[PDB]
RNA sequence: CCGCGGCGGUGCGCCGCGACCGGCUCCGGGACGGCUGGGAAGGCCCGGCGGGGAAGGUGGCUCGGCCGAGUGUUACAGCCCCCCCGGCAGCAGCACUCGCCGAAUCCCGGGGCCGAGGGAGCGAGACCCGUCGCCGCGCUCUCCCCCCUCCCGGCGCGCCGG
RNA sequence: CCCCGGAGCCCCGCGGACGCUACGCCGCGACGAGUAGGAGGGCCGCUGCGGUGAGCCUUGAAGCCUAGGGCGCGGGCCCGGG
RNA sequence: GGAGCCUCGGUUGGCCUCGGAUAGCCGGUCCCCCGCGGGGUCCGGUGCGGAGUGCCCUUCGUCCUGGGAAACGGGGCGCGGC
């Protein structure tokens, strides 16, 4: 019942407007890995598009002003907050439906996640053209734990590696575990095929 | 009087052209026709590849 | 001209027109023509009395 | 008495004309040279001294109320549903396969019978197999699966119609008013009848159906929507 | 025994921009996202099934709290395959991101 | 009191169906006209007449196992293409959807939606009612016959007589 | 080739609505922004007078109040309870 | 274990490599290196992806008895240890 979304691969705006409309007719998201977000135009005018947006703050309290968070999973929420109606009660009920991470941690790093490839970096953008990773970007405008979300992704990359290994090992028995009994699963295979699967 | 639409409403159609009945008679008729002799075509030109 | 749009309409125009949308001025009160009793009554002084030979 | 002339074309359309109609009715031949006070209407009776007695069958009413409403205005073509024509829809052929999507018998899976004089449909899914007896349903409420037994030769009871498979209990007056009257009565009871129609009827089809693999599991099944399957896009 | 009900999410009213009108619902059939895909379910019966405080009663049923309002899809609502509704009274509102039951029973199938 | 007979208005509350008409929006079928009396195409092939790319060719070189692959040159036709003369039915605005405009040269069937809005009977021994216009028909008061066969009747599921 | 105190009626000229407060009732079409301003209608509203309701009223008038029931497009109004 | 106000949404699950994109996925190594795995080469398969989210898993009536194929699997909110 809850999409989850590698937002590894994406861009920055274009998952934002399709994770908004998912949110606001009442589908539960999770955005994960967001440093992993990458926003399309060269770094440099990326960066100079966000430091405008430091500057923005309010003259006599700044303390009051555009509060400009930093983390990319804050950022992300951000952006989706821009395409939502959230100074209404159903705008800020879509809101309370979207998770966002920076990196991807415990309830969903044993959970199969979900790619819009209509957001994605390798489809929307011609190849030659220039983006940055929205990681980068909030590391160098203040963004405090790049490496501490670097190195437990580290962990969890390895931790992965192992379950892939597993996951494989089962494949990999359960092809020979067909071939071993293919005469007594022979009138069932065949009917999984006159029906079209299997083939 | 509501005003039936007489070119659904056959019968008003009728009332205030009768010669549609004969025109609508043909063109049932004629097409019906024409329809049977594309089939004698096409089992003519089937018998021809047969051949 | 950039009031209206027009041209010269087909026969089947004229048909439907006139079948669908074909309302008398009798007595100056906008009237179906449900019948030809009513084209008649008014143009029947022409040579004209019916849908038919209003259309030609 | 003879039968229509002109077949129909179309309706509303008979094939022929005026003038062959003329010829083939042949109106030619067929030339018809063809060039109270006292007396009372309608009473009259017996009876002893006097005489007899003059009675007036139908007589004028004792009572006529204050005001009434006055007629309608006739109104064409505007027939009770007994003279009403039945449709159906093609996909439900006889021996074919339903859903039941509606009653009690939800998701169900049944045969249909045939058409009954309503429009309803009659149906069974064999009371063995499924818990559905012969029973009523409506087209409209029921998905009309393409899987067919093939029920040709089996006669349903002619005495099974519309007007046997109809509800029955409940009269006016009794006692009414207090903690009693028809809230109990409590039980459709099934009947004999019912039980032997069903008997008949389910030994004909039952065979067949068992004729088909696993068709009688299927019909033991109940349909329903699980994750991932859209009716639009799977078929029946 | 399961469920005998496709999904559908209430969009929201037919609305312009600036105008809201009420007396017609959109429905996100689930599955469905084409102009084309929606041919099934025009003039199906549809449900907005939703709970009370108090009790009512039930057809066939012993007194609920649960209650609907029924409601009836007429057309399909641009391109990808959102659907027009109509219900026997307006959807509160209150409705807009939940779920509403598209039947199957007024079939033509 | 039982008839829910005939007519009239009604439904306590929530429901559903059905068919008829109006107004819509779609879907599926078919049948026609016109054109540069469409353009291209297909299919059968035959006889010629040239021109071009560029070839089962040849040749320099290269790359692989005389053969295969890659460039390069003069260019006939043993890969094709193009023009020109002359001639076949298979065409048909072609489900081989390559490019139109249409319909007295046009019809049929089907689905979704919204709506029904009016009320030409207030007689005392004889209707509490039809219906006007249009469609035809259908029927009959005219005879024939043929078929199928539903009810009923007869004879041996079959045959014979509403 | 006859009479409606009886043709039985889709038209009836012998008598005529359920309808006809004729300032009534009924039918067909069309149309409907509005300041200043103009005109019409208000069985809208206030107070007093002539008439009139064999009106109402201590078995409860006027006023007052009312998450009660209704009517009217509306000015307003009528009922219930206090 | 029993009742009993209230607030609601729901109406099978999916228990995971990393990543690439002018490339990838799986095998198996005969052979070599590293800590049953990891890395390599070589070879054999897939690649509009069927070791496919266009996917997978799960079944959705209850029971009875009396055969076959499949057959030691499931349970007791079974119980203790790692
Ligand atoms: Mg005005
Ligand atoms: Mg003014
Ligand atoms: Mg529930």
């Amino acid at each position: 019942q809850v999409l989850v979304l590698d937002g590894r691969g994406h861009l920055l705006g274009r998952l934002a407007a399709i994770v908004a409309k998912q949110v606001l007719l009442g589908r539960k998201v999770v955005v994960v890995r967001c440093e992993g977000i990458n926003i399309s135009g060269n770094f440099y005018r990326n960066k100079l598009k966000y430091l405008a947006f430091l500057r923005k703050r309010m003259n006599t309290n700044p303390s009051r002003g555009p509060y400009h968070f930093r983390a990319p999973s804050r950022i992300f929420w951000r952006t989706v907050r821009g395409m939502l109606p959230h100074k209404t009660k159903r705008g800020q009920a879509a809101l309370d439906r979207l998770k966002v991470f920076d990196g991807i941690p415990p309830p969903y790093d044993k959970k199969k996640r979900m790619v819009v490839p209509a957001a994605l970096k390798v489809v929307r953008l011609k190849p030659t053209r220039k983006f940055a990773y929205l990681g980068r970007l909030a590391h160098e405008v203040g963004w405090k734990y790049q490496a501490v979300t670097a190195t437990l992704e580290e962990k969890r990359k390895e931790k992965a590696k192992i379950h892939y290994r597993k996951k494989k090992q089962l494949m990999r028995l359960r092809k020979q575990a067909e071939k071993n009994v293919e005469k007594k699963i022979d009138r069932f295979t065949e009917v999984l095929k006159t029906h079209g699967f299997l083939v | 009087v509501l005003k039936k639409n007489p070119l659904k409403n056959l019968r008003i159609m009728l009332k205030l052209n009768p010669y549609a009945k004969t025109m609508r008679r043909n063109t049932i008729l004629r097409q019906a026709r024409n329809h049977k002799l594309r089939v004698e075509r096409a089992a003519a030109a089937l018998a021809a590849k047969k051949s | 001209e950039p009031y209206i749009a027009w041209g010269y309409p087909n026969l089947k125009s004229v048909n439907e027109l006139i079948y669908k949308r074909g309302y008398g001025k009798i007595n100056k009160k906008r009237i179906a023509l449900t019948d030809n009793a009513l084209i008649a009554r008014s143009l029947g002084k022409y040579g004209i009395i019916c849908m038919e030979d209003l259309i030609h | 008495p003879h039968c229509s002339r002109n077949p129909v074309l179309v309706r509303g359309i008979g094939r022929y004309s005026r003038s062959a109609m003329y010829s083939r009715k042949a109106l030619y031949k067929r030339k018809y040279a063809a060039p109270v006070l006292a007396t009372v209407t309608k009473p009259v009776g017996g009876d002893k001294n006097g005489g007899t007695r003059v009675v007036k069958l139908r007589k004028m009413p004792r009572y006529y109320p204050t005001e009434d409403v006055p007629r309608k205005l006739l109104s064409h073509g505007r027939k009770p549903f007994s003279q009403h024509v039945r449709k159906l829809r093609a996909s439900i052929t006889p021996g074919t396969i339903l859903i039941i999507l509606t009653g009690r018998h939800r998701g169900k899976r049944v045969v249909f019978l045939k058409q009954l004089s309503s429009g309803l449909l009659l149906v069974t899914g064999p009371l063995s197999l499924n818990r559905v007896p012969l029973r009523r349903t409506h087209q409209k409420f029921v998905i009309a699966t393409s899987t067919k037994i093939d029920i040709s030769g089996v006669k349903i009871p002619k005495h099974l119609t519309d007007a046997y498979f109809k509800k029955k209990q409940l009269r006016k007056p009794r006692h009414q008013e207090g903690e009693i009257f028809d809230t109990e009565k409590e039980k459709y009871e099934i009947t004999e009848q019912r039980k032997v129609d069903q008997k008949a009827v389910d030994s004909q089809i039952l065979p067949k159906i068992k004729a088909v693999p696993q068709l009688q599991g299927y019909l033991r099944s109940v349909f329903a929507l699980t994750n991932g399957v859209y009716p639009h896009k799977l078929v029946f | 025994s399961g469920r005998l009900w496709c999904k559908a999410i209430f969009a929201g009213y037919k609305r312009g921009l600036r105008n809201q009108r009420e007396h017609t619902a959109l429905l996100k059939i689930e599955g469905v996202y084409a102009r084309d895909e929606t041919e099934f379910y025009l003039g199906k019966r549809c449900a907005y099934v939703y709970k009370a405080k108090n009790n009512t009663v039930t057809p066939g049923g012993k007194p609920n709290k649960t209650r609907v309002i029924w409601g009836k899809v007429t057309r399909a609502h641009g391109n990808s395959g959102m659907v027009r509704a109509k219900f026997r009274s307006n959807l509160p509102a209150k409705a807009i991101g939940h779920r509403i039951r598209v039947m199957l029973y007024p079939s033509r199938i």
